[PDB]
């Protein structure tokens, strides 16, 4: 009941899923120029692309069929054909503008026959009415342009089909413990796509509201932190899942924090890693957020790799499983500011 | 409107 | 009023000359490259003009061909006797005038092919013209389809959308002089592995009696691990510690006004939506750096969701700052 | 009876086996992803299968459409030429057999359209199926054309060809030990921004409970500027000295005969012609780590120009080396 | 005679990959080389393929209109002796080879005038029709793909990077150097460029093992020790000679009988296309002027900076010490 009041407000910067929930405002929106709509044509889905494709072709056909109908109307042709004086008396000598265009159905059939390069021969243009030749030229130019544009749409929807989605996976919860003698921060990263990820890199940053002796305050302040590599580089290999640990040394901005004070602490950890995928050629970037409420102290990760018969096995069911091994308490500064004994850890 | 539950099956 | 010319204009596009350059001539490769990189308002003109010129030229050739074989001078005499014109083997059946030849072309290249105007095996010249016409039509159609698709493919990127502060601020931070400018964003997809670099450009001498017109002296943007890489999703303040090692040491507000200097800021990264590298630049001059006018906080913190501002993007509020150099800052560094 | 499980077989191809996976499914968009990338043997079949299928299917549709309107009766049964005059009621002029419907569907979809089988204005269903067939034909045509261009785009890349030597060595350079393999290249274009990384894979427990089963440390490669890059035209020897910080520092001459070491090497970079990133990986189990053997000089300056002699790519010669440990050799002068 | 150089003065690493193993030219390579051709061959192969397909299928149609008896009907029978070909031929109105060639062109290029109509009398003709139709479509797709691939490489034109034939070993702020000048012609600005300097010489390690060629590296001077660089105007790369550099014991007045080579490699990405690229060059001992320092270029004229390549790579003689940097450091002041 009471918890909800605390619950409604939540200072969070990027979604646990990965999106960057924020809000831009007071922008200087000068406008939205036209070509943008064309780009939306490229990046649709298959159902929408198929609908727009077929609808466009059918609309062009119907429109120019109406046009041909008007043209073969004004030239005094439909009546000249309708005169059933003989089997063929006035429809041959009078030089109808377009041969065998008797009704809108026929005119539409002619539009189909002339736009897709079918050419059924039974109903050909003639050398009498220049207006028909002008409309034919316009017809063919627009037809070829539409064909090219639709082909470009379908191809570009093929060339953007290698991608499926993001496939880098983080642990639900963090972990803090003691390793190699000093406090360590943990997090789990795993991959699913069979293709490897070359030239990968990771970065861990602390986001916090800060203070300055001069007085300036930056609401969302970002500061990086090391990634504790044996050669001090942000190169991580991704074959099996692992733990990208960060030793919390004194220089780090988490020296002062204590295990007890975690619940109220305003600092938020952000992880942004990126790399290029081998079999597609695209540089991808995946980001996760570690809120203060999710950092279960004292826990540690379990082994996830066992020797099977001749080949290593790896589990993903036990992926996020953690063991609450007893850990030193509030020693982040206390143990760091070593006592006289300096053996409280 | 189906659960479409996913369970792997053992060799 | 005097120009006192810069290096990079405030928008970029380095305005420097290039004189006494030996010509490489040119290549038709250049005409093709100019074609590809055009904009729509000219593509939908060059394409159509190519088609219409093709049709008209081939129609003229068809008309001449149907003249030489006497086809025109043969259909004319066939007044009322259809046999009297059917007997002589014409070269292209039912072409008897220009407009007819035009229609025959327009039925041949676009492959409409009605057939009421048929072509027979009576004149090798007609076969060579047909082969040539069809080949030209295929080549023109292929290249124009290539161009149209290339536009439909590479119209996914637009002009660089990055915002820098109008002015730069020399302020105080952590008990030392400091340099600050603002770098923002407008697009949606965050750039990947962005990097920033700062170069102070000024004419320098070399104590061994040698001059250099426009030196470039890279200087490190402050960061706890000395990493040019910078996360960029909200407006930021890329700082710059000032040190006895950095070429801004000997400048005070008194000497700020009539001092020859410049700052170039170049930042680069790969946009992921278009998957393409890009770099943007700015350049600040001496008079455009309001001393002591510390940058003003921007972002606010609503309950449910944060929010930012851009109306007061480059607002330079003022706070107390010493009007003295940096060497003298540690010469009498008491208070 | 099996040997110790190896992390990376000699031909790269990390042979891990992920189980307990939350198997999503397929989404039916996987089929098209697979179809865009097939060995050329198949994409000259699925082309033919698609075209021939669509043709036959629409042929049967035309057959039934004509059959149910009574046309076939009027053609077959009524007088052949003289005794019968067409009532003009027919649906599709002059298609009186199935093969005729096949030779009509070919015309109506490959855009040939000879004109001996016209489309009259009587039967509305005929016009509907004509619209549908034409639309389907265009959609299939565009998809196949895009597939063929995609599989003509990937004609440059063939396969990663970067050749590491069979077995590594451990020798003496500048009074200190080392550990060397031999990288190389085959095809014409050099590598760009090439990089090398060496990781040692081990099972290293910790004094605080944690026991990482398969954990991978990184170790530096020898270089006078601490840069992991390398510019190779002829095969190089990427050494990596051993020191107190290094993990191999406790290796021994006899213990290596039964030891758990795994030195994987990965090499990344792009190629100028393809403009595509790439990498190649390998591993060196203890069994294929020699001792004392050093690599052989391979480049000999002939009369005209330098020659790299692949005849002895991985040949090794024995040379002086101590049997003590790294810590033994560096323990004391007299040691 | 001439002592060989690792890489010549204009790219093009010259070597001898002697005794390479035999891969075997796999059949896909033919298509691979078809894709990437200059345009004085693409139209030729295009036209030849089209004409050959046309002629071949025309000959096939003629054979089909010979084994079946049609040509005899059209030739021997007069206008009205038979009065119309009752026994419909495999293909109507095919009574020559030229006529069969015209029919083949009609069927291939999707014209189909109508005079050379096809009936459903005989099956073999229909099978040939399907075969030729499908082959024609495949060839159409292949050639369209080729032309569009070439279209997609309009921007990718050539390489232009203005190095110099003369490296300067001249004093600068109390030390030595090995400078050189780097230019740029294209209007684009190379994004994320990098420079690298390498030294090649024969070497003998203390334990008696020799390496005939060898790439040592040398740092590039930069107040942040960063290999990134920003080449707008011509720039003067330099590589200061510390005590630990390989060039620390050079024969100052004897840069003749020295076994040395300097290699420069420049990497970048062009901000107009996106294609990575790399240029390179080498300095032999004889092309390294000593004491001569490079010449200032930029001279402000009317508020717009000026750069003249007239004096791009000519160096002014300036007196300088003549002794190794070890000899210029061991002594207190030289
Ligand atoms: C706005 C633009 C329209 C451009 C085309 C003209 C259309 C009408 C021309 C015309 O009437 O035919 C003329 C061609 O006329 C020419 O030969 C013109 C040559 C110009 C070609 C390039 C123009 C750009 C001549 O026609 P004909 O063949 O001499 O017909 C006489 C024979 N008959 C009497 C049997 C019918
Ligand atoms: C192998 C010798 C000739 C090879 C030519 C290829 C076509 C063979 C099929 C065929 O003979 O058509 C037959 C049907 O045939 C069918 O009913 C097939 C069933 C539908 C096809 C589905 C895919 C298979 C003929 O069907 P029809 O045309 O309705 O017969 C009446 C026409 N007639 C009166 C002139 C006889
Ligand atoms: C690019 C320009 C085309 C220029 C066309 C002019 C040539 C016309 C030739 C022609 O009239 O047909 C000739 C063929 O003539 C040949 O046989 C040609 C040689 C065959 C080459 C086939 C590939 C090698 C006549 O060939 P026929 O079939 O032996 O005789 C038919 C006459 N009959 C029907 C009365 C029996
Ligand atoms: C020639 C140009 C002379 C200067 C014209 C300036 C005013 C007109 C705007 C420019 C223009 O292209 O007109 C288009 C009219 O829209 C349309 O064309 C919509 C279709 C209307 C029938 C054609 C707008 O489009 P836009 O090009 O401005 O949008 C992309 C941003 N440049
Ligand atoms: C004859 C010439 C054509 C008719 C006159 C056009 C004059 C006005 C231009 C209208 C126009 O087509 O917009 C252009 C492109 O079309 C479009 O942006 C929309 C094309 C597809 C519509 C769906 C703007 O050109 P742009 O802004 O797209 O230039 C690429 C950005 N780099
Ligand atoms: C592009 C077409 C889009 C739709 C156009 C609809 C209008 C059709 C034009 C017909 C027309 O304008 O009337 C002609 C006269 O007009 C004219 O003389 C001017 C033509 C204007 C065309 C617009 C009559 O033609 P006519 O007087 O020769 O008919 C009697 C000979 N028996
Ligand atoms: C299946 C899709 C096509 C189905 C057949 C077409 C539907 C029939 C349309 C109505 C119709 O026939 O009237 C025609 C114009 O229609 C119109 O009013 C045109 C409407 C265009 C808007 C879409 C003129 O018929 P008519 O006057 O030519 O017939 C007497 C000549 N003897
Ligand atoms: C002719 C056919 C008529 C239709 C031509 C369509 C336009 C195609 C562009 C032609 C073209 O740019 O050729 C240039 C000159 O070719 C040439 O060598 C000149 C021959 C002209 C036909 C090509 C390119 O040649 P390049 O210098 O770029 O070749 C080095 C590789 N790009
Ligand atoms: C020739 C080889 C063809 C191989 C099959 C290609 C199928 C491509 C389907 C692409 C796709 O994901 O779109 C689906 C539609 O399937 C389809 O419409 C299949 C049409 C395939 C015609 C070829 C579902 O589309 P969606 O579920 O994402 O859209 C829902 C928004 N309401
Ligand atoms: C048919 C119309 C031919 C038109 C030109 C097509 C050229 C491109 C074909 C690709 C090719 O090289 O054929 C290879 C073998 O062909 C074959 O094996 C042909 C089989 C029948 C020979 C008689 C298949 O390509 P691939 O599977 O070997 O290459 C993938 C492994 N990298
Ligand atoms: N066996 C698995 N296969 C694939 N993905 C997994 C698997 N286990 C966990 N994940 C992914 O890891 C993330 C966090 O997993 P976690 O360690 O919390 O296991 P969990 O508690 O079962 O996750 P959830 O609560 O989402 O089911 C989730 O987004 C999930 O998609
Ligand atoms: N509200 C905004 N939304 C998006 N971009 C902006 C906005 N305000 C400014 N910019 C961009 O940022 C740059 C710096 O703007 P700034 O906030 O310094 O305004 P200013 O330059 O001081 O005002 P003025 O443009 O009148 O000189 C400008 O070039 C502009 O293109
Ligand atoms: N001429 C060559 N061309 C390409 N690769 C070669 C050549 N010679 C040796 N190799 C490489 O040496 C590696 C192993 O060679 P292999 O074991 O077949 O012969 P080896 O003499 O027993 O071993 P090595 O050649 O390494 O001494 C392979 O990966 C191969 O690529
Ligand atoms: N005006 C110019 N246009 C294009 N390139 C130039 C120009 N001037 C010099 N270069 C380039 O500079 C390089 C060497 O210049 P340098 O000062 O050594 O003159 P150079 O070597 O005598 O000239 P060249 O090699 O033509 O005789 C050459 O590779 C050349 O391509
Ligand atoms: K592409
Ligand atoms: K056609």
């Amino acid at each position: 009941k009471p918890r909800i009041r605390d619950r409604l407000p939540k200072a969070r910067f990027i979604a646990k899923s990965g999106a960057c929930n924020l809000a831009h405002k007071n922008i200087r929106e000068q406008g939205r120029f036209l070509q943008d709509i064309f780009t939306t044509l490229v990046d649709l889905k298959w159902r929408h692309t198929l609908v727009i494709f077929t609808m466009s072709f059918l609309c062009s056909w119907l429109l120019f069929a109406i046009m041909w109908w008007l043209v073969a109307f004004a030239h005094g042709d439909i009546y000249a054909y309708m005169e059933k004086g003989i089997t063929e008396k006035s429809g041959l000598e009078s030089a109808v503008c377009v041969t065998n265009v008797r009704s809108f159905t026929s005119a539409f059939l002619f539009s189909i026959e002339v736009q897709v390069t079918i050419g059924f021969g039974g109903r050909m243009m003639t050398e009498e009415c220049p207006l028909a030749i002008t409309v034919l030229i316009l017809q063919n130019i627009v037809g070829l342009i539409i064909n090219a544009v639709m082909l470009g749409c379908i191809f570009m929807k093929t060339a953007q089909a290698h991608r499926r989605a993001e496939t880098l996976i983080f642990s639900r919860h963090a972990v803090i413990a003691v390793r190699n003698g000093k406090l360590c921060f943990m997090f789990r990263v795993g991959d699913l796509r069979k293709s490897m990820i070359i030239s990968a890199s990771v970065r861990i940053q602390v986001v916090k509201k800060t203070t300055t002796p001069e007085g300036e305050v930056v609401p969302i302040h970002q500061q990086d932190i090391p990634v504790d590599n044996p050669i001090e580089s942000n190169n991580i290999f991704l074959v099996a899942p692992l733990i990208i640990c960060h030793v919390i040394d004194k220089r780090s901005p988490l020296y002062d924090i204590s295990a007890t004070d975690l619940v109220n602490q305003d600092l938020e950890v952000i992880v942004i890693l990126e790399g290029v995928v081998e079999t597609t050629g695209i540089t991808t970037q995946a980001r996760t957020s570690y809120i203060a409420e999710e950092i279960q102290w004292g826990h540690r990760f379990v082994s996830i790799v066992t020797e099977e018969e001749g080949v290593y096995s790896v589990d993903y069911s036990k992926f996020g499983n953690t063991v609450r091994v007893a850990a030193p308490r509030c020693s982040a500064r206390e143990l760091d500011e070593k006592p006289s004994i300096l053996i409280q850890t | 409107f189906f659960m479409n539950p996913q369970k792997v099956k053992p060799p």
